[PDB]
RNA sequence: CAUUGGUGAGCAGCGAAGGAUUUGGUGGAUUGGGGGAAUGCCUUGUUGA
């Protein structure tokens, strides 16, 4: 539990509860949409669109099967969509700590806008445009 | 009496030299200080202006003394009893002699006169609010004692009254009127008396530096202290256990003194102006290491013994001498910039606090003769430009940090700086020297930039239009200059009739006003290099003037004690105000609300309120020495019977058409014979050349509602005669449509082509 | 232009919380926003008083007995006084604590404020001039209570104060130290929390209401004292009575709910008259007119930003919208209607000259990014984040087409030709630009030319040139209607987001990636780069617009500021928004040359060129009297009255010198006017026309002038463009009146001939 | 050869009987998802007093 709270420089303790509720909604959506006859194109089409939008959200960066929806969607996946982890893994800063130290005091820029929030999220297609000021 | 400006308030006032007094509001304290014919009530701990009195006295305030809520002030023979700055009661001495001092104890009012007579007032009930009932009148014969110094009252002396003379002490029994005690003749004249926290001791400061701890029961000295060359003005007791004493001099120097180890510890040095009389009153509060200082120099300072010397804790003050030049700093009427002749520099607020801040100059600097201000680049570098008397370099100033600039500005011709000016963008510094050179600096990097020289006497004023394109100037040689600022090209100049003493530019209307030596105000256009007006009437020297913010008015003031206002479109003087003291300077606020005057006597800055609610006036001189609503309203998306029959008799349908045009959309009322008189009413409607836009709607709604009874199944009854009466006049009104087709199509063609 | 531009309107009504009340006149609506106070008049909504000393965004508001005094209270406890036209008469920090309610007398003598655990009543100042440092005088104060005072009620005697308290109780106060009936007797027994009390206007029924729906009735028997008369117990209604107001008709009750519905009742009958639903969003407060004819109730900030006006015979008088933070604005070709784009995905039309909320369109699935009119006045194209664009015509209210066709989730910039043939949209996440013929939605081409996200697009009035600014330091120019394509330039600097076109096809304005805003022509001669965008309470360049006369541009970023510039270098004027916690996101320029717009997160537009300022155009005062010399030229020389009194500019003169000259004189006047005194009078007629009823009179003027100098305004364009638009809207809005009704008396005479 | 980085001694100039850097306290104004029962609970029916 608090392993996740300490790995990714979470400024709070509430954020693990919130992302736990969102991932719970995704799992119960997966189970309810799972229990249909598998030739019903309702199930195929809606699980397909759920796959494609979860491609775009960067959570399932891995190209996926259906059964990954039970398997990989955790809190830590969406926590790896937080800004300084994108910053570190894009090899700008040196630690996650120092990335959060830079976003606390305004040197980081996504697009044309200043950022000062350590809970802004990035897509799989907005992270091309990250620079400094 | 005035038709533009109204007397609003004075700002910048802290003290005048009258002794302040301390009051108790529950557990905290307040201070009662005099200014003139108006007093102020401050916090004792954090120094906020808590009250200003509502109404000025006829004459100057002499004695001030207070109780739990009741501030008592003195003038000619009247005692003003006020609460919260508002009068409860006016209680007058039955004489004409001037009131000197007041002592208020128990239920009595003790009123000293200048003729050595004292009046005694009483309450009715011991739970009443103030004394108002006469009790008696005592006198001081000069065979019993000299002139009355002051009035005090020592505690637990039932009905005894302490009246000290310049020689001896008279102790009275006011209920009976007796003189129960007289003291023997003292060597030196007494100027200071003060009660003690213990019984029966009263302190006496002599004319020389002698302190006398006198006892009232036995009548003998206990201790005296000699201070060489000191005129004692004030005594008080720090009763926080630390039994000390302060002794005030007339020099502004203050002796903080230890009474049992017998130690000269401290002296405050020109904390109050010896020129203004030095320390007027110094008082300890009861029970805290706090002493309050006020003098004649328009400032209160709190000195507290940090637990051992005291310390400057917090204070409020202003220019001790009356001001020389002011300016408005903001476009929101908040902070004003003020410079005087006692060489200080203060930035005041205008708002309800009356907090203010003296600038940072970091033995004072020479006084300012020419000031200029811009508020375009605040916070980044300096934006205030000041000259000085008999100097050759103009200093700069920051409005943000309240601190002095970092640049000195040279004339480069060995003259005196006679005029300063800034552009609108705040990049440039214009300086005009008394030998006639106009030099131009950067305001950012403090560097020399550019130099012009056309005038051959002292350049008395420079300005620049808001577009930074055309540069105007004026000399003592009657020459007005007109330049390009983008180039160094020499565009055009004018010869006039007199030397020019002042120049104030108005930027959003592109005019300027010049004050000549022939006592006339000339108004000159800036664009076409042309004189447009010349105004006469001030009998003496024009001193200061300013444009109103919307550029319609000019207000000048002069040594004929007149303050006149001059409407530019009519060329005529619209109002003068004839005052009793002649104001040095005047400026409009950038908002259209406030007019600022600075005077010769007194230190404050008087503020005037522009009325700006109305007027239609132009009066003069010398005196005492909808159309969518109905047409959208008709399409519905979701008695009166006397008049039409009286119109059945004659042609009275104008009142009926008035009750049609008045109110009540009558789509149900025209449905409750009579239709013929309705159509004749309508033909009287078209007969006049008005309100056709409602009338056509009446006609068409009539053909919407009753259109079957109009039709009569098979027409040409007497209905159709009234329709025939409507037809030809409706053919008369056919003309207006083709004009609309003409303008619509031709305007469409000039839109296309 | 030099004029004093200042706020005297706002963009849509209620964004924020507060009280609400009418005037005593019944024709003036008092409906604040959080930041300022917007008092409409009920017929033809306009804007009267505009205070701003509010540092905090809540109001408490009431007028005395004729509307000559208005207050407004925010959270801190300072108030501000205005009389009729926002003089800002008095100003007064009143309290270090907040206020719950403010109430006048019907007599204007006493003054009522509820705060803390006390109750303040003040002696009211009359209207005068200023000259009071502290104008308010304390009359009495009353101690005490047990906790907070939440509602307040005044009586007709001006002797009798009924006030509730937070501790489930009510109290009575005699004003003039009378001790009315020698009793200030409490009211108890209430099981639940008290939301209000009322005193009836016949002095015999004392009224209380609780939060549950309970209502308790006490009598004026003071056997001897208070007895209950009618009780209730509600357990199944299961909401909370949020607000309550009582009729001056003294027969009826009004009860507002958190559940989102509107209750009406009778006082001693307890009959259910009507209840009405409007949503689920809670009712904040409700107040009735002084005659019971009109009802108005306000809705809370997080819920509806909507205030309705329902009558007792059940029809809604004023309905409205006014939703949240705004993306985009554009002026219609008639200078009267203004589109808005909201975040929740609607498109609303605002008639901001008159305060109506006219009409809506709702087909968006998410937020709207771009709106712009076509020059025909027929159609307007909306762009979304829906992944498609669509067309709209005005009062046919019908969707023409919805262009899309490549797989896409984001569009960001929409622009059309003046020709109405082709519509282009720029994908924020494709490196390409899309066109569509409006005939079909056929795809002509896909014009591949960029290397970054394309982010701003506009056309020209020459209409052979496409201006294409992408976010890769590269400005591009395109040909669409020839038989080839083109070479596209390179910027020097600083990634651009904001592009703005001159209406000539000859000038292009760009916003560089800092405070420098720069311009260059279509032969890339860079004229000016201009200095930063100040006023922090980082720096940006978001929107920019070229004014219509061709002499000014307006810059707006996201830093509480907006700047004016001319074609040369100079900073003209910087206006700005004061409030406390982006603001600006879009700015465009009116075709009436009277004002322009700035889309803010608050929502605030107007600039309003006025004429109260003394301008001296051509040596005004050599014409020494504006009165007597003009009086000489009303008797003689009517050519010289125009040139004389026209150099003068008292608006209180132009009505009479313009009216008084005779009809036959007019073509002689217009044939002999100078060509330099022409545009200010052509602009004067175009805005004086819309007010009066002198249609024949002004129409023979515009016949004379437009008949006079047609070729001169044909060649000397771009000012009589603005004036000509201003007169053409008057021509069409009168033509569609009198042609309609003159037709409606053109059928009649031959309809008589029928049978 | 690059008045190239570190370091020290002098000179022109600027100022005069004190100058340059650094820091503490103090006052004024501003700032949860998937499964499950015994046991327990909840709901409902019942059995005897």
């Amino acid at each position: 539990d608090t392993q996740v709270m300490r790995t990714y420089h979470i400024q709070n303790r509430e954020d693990y509860h919130k992302y736990n509720r969102i991932c719970g909604d995704i799992r119960r959506l997966a189970n309810k949409l799972s229990l249909l006859p598998p030739t019903d194109p309702f199930r195929r089409k809606h699980e397909q669109l759920l796959l494609d939008k979860l491609y775009a959200m960067g959570v399932l960066t891995t190209k996926s099967k259906i059964s990954d929806l039970e398997n990989k969607v955790t809190v830590s996946a969406i926590c790896r969509r937080r800004l300084p982890v994108i910053m570190h893994r894009l090899k700008m800063a040196e630690t996650i700590q120092d990335a959060v130290k830079f976003i606390e005091q305004g040197h980081v820029r996504v697009g044309p806008n200043l950022i000062n929030d350590p809970a802004y999220l990035v897509t799989r297609n907005m992270e091309d445009y990250v620079t400094w000021v | 009496n005035s038709k533009i400006f109204s007397p609003f308030r004075i700002i910048g006032n802290v003290s005048n030299g009258v002794p302040f007094a301390t009051g108790t509001l529950g557990s905290t304290f307040y201070i009662v200080t005099c200014v003139g014919k108006t007093f102020q009530i401050y916090d004792a701990n954090t120094l906020h202006l808590l009250f200003v009195s509502e109404k000025e006295t006829p004459s100057s305030i002499v004695a001030l003394s207070a109780h739990f809520h009741y501030v008592y002030a003195a003038y000619e023979n009247k005692v003003g009893i006020y609460k919260r700055g508002i009068e409860e009661h006016l209680l007058e001495l039955e004489t004409d002699a001037n009131v000197e001092h007041l002592c208020i104890f128990g239920d009595y009012l003790c009123a000293s006169t200048d003729d050595n007579s004292i009046f005694i007032y009483k309450k009715s009930d011991p739970q009443d609010k103030y004394p108002s009932e006469f009790y008696t009148k005592l006198t001081v014969t000069e065979i019993q004692g000299g002139e009355i110094v002051s009035l005090q009252h020592l505690a637990t002396y039932l009905n005894k009254l302490t009246v000290v003379t310049k020689s001896n002490v008279l102790l009275f029994n006011v209920r009976t009127g007796k003189l129960v005690f007289t003291s023997n003749e003292f060597p030196d004249q007494i100027t200071t008396a003060e009660p003690a926290p213990v019984l029966d001791i009263i302190a006496l400061g002599t004319v020389t530096g002698e302190v006398i701890m006198f006892n009232m029961r036995k009548g003998k000295r206990i201790r005296t202290i000699k201070i060489p060359q000191s005129r004692i003005s004030s005594l008080s007791f720090r009763t926080d256990g630390s039994s000390h004493l302060s002794v005030g001099t007339s020099s502004g120097d203050l002796i903080f003194y230890d009474l049992d180890r017998r130690s000269r510890i401290h002296v405050l040095k020109n904390i109050h102006r010896e020129s203004y009389g030095g320390v007027t009153q110094a008082t300890f509060l009861n029970g805290q290491p706090i002493i309050v200082t006020s003098g004649g120099d328009n400032s209160l300072k709190e000195y507290v013994f940090d637990p051992q010397p005291p310390r400057y804790l917090r204070s409020r003050g202003g220019h001790s001498q009356p001001p020389s030049y002011i300016a408005f700093a903001d476009s929101q009427s908040h902070f004003m910039l003020s410079a005087s002749k006692d060489r200080s520099l203060w930035s005041f607020s205008l708002r309800k606090d009356a907090q203010s801040q003296e600038m940072s100059q970091r033995s004072k600097f020479p006084e300012i003769v020419a000031l200029a201000i811009e508020n375009a680049r605040i916070g980044e570098w300096e934006n205030i430009i000041t000259a000085h008397k008999d100097e050759k370099f103009a200093r700069t100033w920051d409005m943000r940090n309240k601190r002095v600039g970092r640049w000195t500005f040279d004339t480069t011709d060995d003259g005196f700086v006679k005029s300063v000016a800034m552009s609108q963008c705040g990049n440039f510094g214009f300086i005009g020297s008394s030998n006639g050179s106009i030099t131009i600096y950067n305001m950012q990097s403090g560097i020399l930039r550019k130099k012009y020289k056309l005038h051959k006497r002292a350049v008395t004023g420079i300005s620049l239009d808001g577009m930074n394109r055309k540069m105007v100037s004026c000399g003592l040689d009657g020459i007005v200059g007109f330049y390009d600022f983008n180039k160094s090209t020499l565009l055009g100049k004018l010869k006039l009739d007199a030397p020019i003493t002042a120049m104030v530019y108005h930027r959003s209307s592109d005019l300027f006003a010049l004050a000549l030596d022939d006592l006339s105000i000339v108004v000159i256009d800036a664009v076409t290099q042309r004189v447009v007006r010349q105004l006469w009437g001030h009998s003496n020297r024009i001193t200061a003037f300013d444009f109103s913010p919307e550029g319609r008015w000019i207000v000048s003031a002069s040594l004929d004690s007149t303050i006149r206002t001059w409407d530019l479109p009519t060329g005529g003087c619209i109002d003068g105000i004839i005052v009793d003291n002649v104001a040095t300077n005047v400026k409009f606020s950038p908002n259209g609300d406030l007019l600022a005057t600075t005077h010769v006597t007194g230190n404050g800055i008087c503020i005037w309120t522009n009325r700006a609610q109305f007027k239609t006036v132009s009066t003069r001189t010398i005196d005492e020495s909808q159309k969518k609503l109905d047409a959208e309203e008709q399409m519905n998306k979701f008695h009166f019977t006397k008049q039409l029959r009286e119109g059945s008799q004659s042609k009275d349908y104008s009142s009926l058409l008035a009750t049609l045009i008045n109110f009540s959309p009558a789509a149900v009322d025209l449905e409750i014979d009579e239709i013929v008189w309705f159509i004749d009413a309508l033909t009287q409607g078209l007969k006049s050349n008005k309100n056709f836009e409602l009338y056509e709607t009446f006609m068409s709604l009539l053909f919407k509602a009753h259109g079957d009874v109009i039709h009569a199944n098979n027409k040409n009854q007497d209905i159709a005669s009234a329709l025939q009466n409507w037809e030809d006049v409706h053919k008369k009104e056919d003309r207006l449509d083709d004009l609309v087709k003409f303008c619509m199509g031709v305007a469409a063609f000039v839109t296309t082509a | 232009m030099k004029s004093d531009f200042k706020f005297s309107n706002l963009l849509g009504t209620v964004y924020r919380q507060g009280n609400i009340t009418f005037s005593d006149d019944g024709k003036q609506l008092l409906s604040p926003v959080g930041n300022r106070v917007s008092v409409f008049d009920l017929i033809n909504n306009k804007s009267f008083t505009f205070e701003y000393e509010h540092r905090k965004n809540i109001a408490a508001i009431d007028l005395n007995k004729q509307g000559t005094l208005l207050i407004s209270i925010d959270e801190d406890g300072r108030a501000i006084l205005v009389n009729f036209k926002a003089r800002n008469v008095l100003h007064h920090f009143n309290f270090k604590e907040k206020c719950s309610a403010v109430k006048f007398s019907p007599d204007g003598r006493l003054f009522a404020l509820a705060s803390g655990r006390f109750l303040q009543i003040w002696k009211t100042p009359d209207v005068n001039k200023d000259r009071q440092f502290a104008p308010f005088v304390r009359h009495r104060v009353h101690a005490g209570h047990f906790q907070d005072i939440t509602s307040l009620t005044w009586s007709q005697d001006s002797r009798f104060i009924l006030t509730t308290s937070k501790d489930l109780s009510a109290k009575i106060w005699s004003v003039d130290s009378e001790e009315k009936n020698l009793a200030a007797t409490t009211f108890n027994g209430h099981r639940d929390y008290v939301m209000g009390a009322f005193f009836s206007h016949d002095q015999e029924k004392i009224y209380t209401v609780s939060k549950d729906g309970a209502v308790f009735v006490w009598e004026f028997t003071k056997k001897y004292s208070w007895r209950i008369t009618k009780k209730h117990f509600f357990y199944a209604n299961q909401a909370k009575v949020k607000c309550v107001t009582f009729h001056p008709a003294t027969r009826l009750l009004a009860v507002g709910f958190t559940s989102g519905e509107f209750r009406l009742y009778d006082l001693p009958d307890f009959t259910l008259i009507q209840q009405l639903s409007m949503g689920q969003n809670p009712v904040n407060t409700v107040s009735v007119n002084q005659t019971g004819e009109w009802l108005a109730f306000g809705s809370s900030k997080l819920g509806q930003l909507l205030v309705y006006e329902w009558q007792s015979e059940s029809y809604i008088l004023k309905q409205q919208g006014h939703f949240d933070s705004t993306n985009s604005l554009a002026y219609s070709p008639d200078g009267s209607r203004v589109v808005t784009a909201s975040e929740d995905g609607k498109i609303k039309v605002w008639d901001i000259t008159s305060g109506f909320c006219l009409a809506t369109f709702e087909e968006h699935t998410s937020s709207v990014t771009a709106v712009q009119f076509a020059k025909r006045g027929q159609v307007m194209f909306s762009s979304s984040l829906d992944g498609t664009v669509r067309a709209w015509d005005l009062i046919r209210y019908r969707n023409f087409r919805t262009f899309t066709g490549t797989e896409r989730i984001q569009f960001n910039c929409l622009a059309v030709d003046p020709s109405g043939e082709v519509v282009c949209a720029g994908s924020l996440d494709n490196f390409d630009i899309h066109v569509w013929s409006v005939q079909t939605g056929q795809l002509l081409d896909a014009l591949s030319g960029h290397e970054g996200p394309v982010s701003c697009l506009s056309f020209s009035q020459e209409n052979s040139v496409l201006a294409s600014a992408s976010w890769d330091k590269t400005i591009r120019i395109w040909s669409i209607f020839g038989r080839s394509q083109q070479v596209e330039p390179i910027e020097v600097y600083s990634d651009v987001l904001a592009l703005s076109m001159r209406p000539d096809g000859k000038e292009v304005a760009v916003s560089t990636l800092k405070g420098q805003i720069s311009i260059f022509n279509i032969e890339d001669a860079k004229q000016v780069g201009n200095i930063d965008c100040r006023k922090d309470i980082s720096k940006f360049f978001t929107t920019i617009h070229y004014s219509f006369d061709g002499m000014a541009i307006v810059a707006g970023g996201n830093n509480n500021s907006i700047c004016l510039y001319d074609v040369p270098n100079e900073v003209l004027l910087k206006r700005f928004i004061v409030s406390r916690n982006v603001r600006v996101t879009s700015v465009q320029f009116s075709p009436t040359a009277n004002a322009f717009a700035a889309a803010s997160t608050e929502g605030l537009l107007i600039y309003s060129t006025n004429d109260t300022i003394l301008f001296d155009p051509f040596d005004l005062d050599v014409d020494v009297t504006p009165h007597s010399t003009v009086e000489a030229l009303r008797e003689k020389q009517f050519l010289n009255a125009l040139v004389m009194a026209f150099r003068l500019n008292e608006e209180y003169l132009i009505n009479k010198v313009y009216e008084a000259i005779p009809i036959k004189e007019i073509p002689l006047v217009a044939s002999n006017i100078p060509a330099i005194y022409l545009p200010r009078i052509l602009k004067f007629i175009g805005d004086f026309a819309i007010e009066s009823q002198h249609i024949e009179f002004n129409l023979i003027w515009i016949k004379a002038l437009l008949s006079a100098s047609g070729g001169y305004i044909n060649e000397h364009k771009y000012l009589f463009s603005t004036a000509m638009r201003s007169i053409q809207r008057f021509i069409v809005r009168v033509a569609k009146e009198v042609v309609n009704t003159t037709t409606d008396n053109k059928y009649t005479y031959r309809f008589l001939v029928s049978t």
